[PDB]
């Protein structure tokens, strides 16, 4: 069982947007919860990301797919980005993140 | 892609070379050291082969098919023999039956400080590579990447010992003390398996939600799930002879918990400094971080909420393992066993309650249920550490003697005794806090040695009752046994 996130890397320019995908695999199990982290540069700690505003998921528990978009992207955000997924037994797996560079 | 050349890569020659012939040793337990080194040196040239060219000839086969060749090669040339005859994955299934505990090998017969500490001198490799081999085949089920971090004790041993005014008194208690934690490790290690081996994961999973909940207290669940499901991992490819996959995997997960520290426990830096076995070792002894500030009751989310069957029946697994971590998170005083029956009551009361046209008013008052199941091993602790400290450890041990042989071969009996006498001595010497979780531990570790030595010659049908019942309820269901 793995979770398989895309891109692993990206920049991209002020005002522009992202769209992280994530993917449930290797396993019989279905999709139950999904969690997105944010570890800011420099950091030693990822806290959880309240989806809202700008930051947009989108579920597929049949494809077993989950999808995280941030509509408005600035400086400030630059950071790693992990998905998280956790099956109906429980079995928590993390992507493998995303570096994401925000430019002007 | 080759599997060999990958574990090579990251766990390292010398690493690489102890874990094989720990593997080998393991399945092997008969053969010679020299017969074993071979062996070896033969898979070690060949995974470098792999490392210089990953489509170099053989390279992209598993682990599983080239070290079965490499052990069944040798077979051909009892039942052993038969597992070689076998093809992949029938042939590893075959080989992990065959792991019998303890098919009888005389003990240990040291040889003099002066002699050993010459052998240490003259060649540390081939010397300590023996010792590796010493144990690893008399502990079939020993935790591979601990082996590693004992072999490093023991080498400090012999550096320090080597060079004393008295070598046997410097060095010959040390390797007793190795020796004792050795034994009991490796009594941990067959438990784990066992459970693995047997019903799979949802029991190791159960005890390591507690377990790690207690631990660390201010970790998420999602976090805590997180490293059940990676050790769970580790285990289970220890467990079946996945060697060098489990020491990757284990070093893996020291590094991910040591890079999320503010996630997990604030008691973490000073092993995150260690060197890399000596970082997972301290890891995984680390003492329980201190839990949160002002922790609400569980009532409000497991017996007030309207939600309480809805999200047991959407998710019973996610709901029992959330219960289960709440509670073990604010009760690190408690045994992980008792963690477990509080949890198996929840379970059924709330499969029964659930299925009520009113499940509220039904499991209204489900934590009154868990008074007399806490308070039963608190006062079975209180007496016995009374009368620990009325008797003293030898009158203690020959007390537990005449009680347990009354209940239900001698040699067995005296050893338990004696090691049940051993577990008073440490934990009642403990503040009343910490004696459950000791103990009650413990004591389950001493237990499954029991059931293991009944399960190789089944002459009692009381024990392999208790044994094989629950293991939850082993210590209760054992010790309630009558004359």
């Amino acid at each position: 069982t793995r979770v398989d996130q895309t891109p692993r890397t990206a920049t991209r320019e002020t005002g522009e947007s992202l769209t992280i995908n994530c993917v449930l695999t290797d396993t019989s199990y279905p999709l139950y919860s999904t969690y997105w982290y944010r570890k800011n540069p420099g950091s030693s700690n990822k806290e959880q990301i309240s989806i809202s505003g700008r930051y947009v998921e989108s579920v597929n528990k049949g494809t077993k797919s989950f999808s995280l978009r941030i509509k408005d992207l600035t400086v400030a955000d630059s950071a790693t980005y992990i998905c998280r997924a956790m099956g109906t037994n429980i079995w928590t797996g993390d992507g493998a993140g995303t570096v994401l560079t925000v430019n002007h | 892609k080759s599997e060999v050349a990958h574990r090579f890569k990251d766990l390292g020659e010398e690493n690489f070379k102890a874990l094989v012939l720990i593997a080998f040793a393991q399945y092997l337990q008969q053969c010679p050291f020299e017969d074993h080194v071979k062996l070896v040196n033969e898979v070690t040239e060949f995974a470098k082969t792999c490392v210089a060219d990953e489509s170099a000839e053989n390279c992209d086969k598993s682990l599983h098919t080239l070290f079965g060749d490499k052990l069944c090669t040798v077979a051909t040339l009892g039942e052993m023999a038969d597992c070689c005859a076998k093809q992949e994955p029938e042939r590893n299934e075959c080989f992990l039956q065959h792991k019998d505990d303890n098919p009888n090998l005389p003990r240990l017969v040291r040889p003099e400080v002066d002699v050993m500490c010459t052998a240490f001198h003259d060649n540390e490799e081939t010397f300590l590579k023996k010792y590796l081999y010493e144990i690893a085949r008399r502990h079939p089920y020993f935790y591979a990447p601990e082996l590693l971090f004992f072999a490093k004790r023991y080498k400090a041993a012999f550096t320090e010992c080597c060079q004393a005014a008295d070598k046997a008194a410097c060095l010959l208690p040390k390797l007793d003390e190795l020796r004792d934690e050795g034994k009991a490790s490796s009594a941990k290690q067959r438990l784990k398996c066992a459970s693995l081996q047997k019903f799979g994961e949802r029991a190791f999973k159960a005890w390591a939600v507690a377990r790690l909940s207690q631990r660390f207290p201010k970790a998420e669940f999602a976090e805590v799930s997180k490293l059940v499901t990676d050790l769970t991992k580790v285990h289970t490819e220890c467990c079946h002879g996945d060697l060098l996959e489990c020491a990757d995997d284990r070093a893996d997960l020291a590094k991910y918990i040591c890079e999320n520290q503010d996630s997990i426990s604030s008691k973490l830096k000073e092993c995150c400094e260690k060197p890399l076995l000596e970082k997972s070792h301290c890891i995984a002894e680390v003492e329980n971080d201190e839990m949160p500030a002002d922790l609400p009751s569980l009532a409000a989310d497991f017996v007030e909420s309207k939600d309480v069957c809805k999200n047991y029946a959407e998710a019973k697994d996610v709901f029992l393992g959330m219960f289960l971590y709440e509670y073990a998170r604010r009760h690190p005083d408690y045994s992980v066993v008792l963690l477990l029956r509080l949890a198996k009551t929840y379970e059924t009361t709330l499969e029964k309650c659930c299925a009520a046209a009113d499940p509220h008013e039904c499991y209204a008052k489900v934590f009154d249920e868990f008074k007399p199941l806490v308070e039963e091993p608190q006062n079975l602790i209180k007496q016995n550490c009374e009368l620990f400290e009325q008797l003293g450890e030898y009158k203690f041990q020959n007390a537990l003697l005449v009680r347990y042989t009354k209940k239900v071969s001698t040699p067995t009996l005296v050893e338990v005794s004696r090691n049940l006498g051993k577990v008073g001595s440490k934990c009642c010497k403990h503040p009343e806090a910490k004696r459950m979780p000791c103990a009650e531990d413990y004591l389950s570790v001493v237990l499954n040695q029991l059931c293991v030595l009944h399960e190789k010659t089944p002459v009692s049908d009381r024990v392999t009752k208790c044994c094989t019942e629950s293991l939850v309820n082993r210590r209760p269901c054992f010790s309630a046994l009558e004359v």
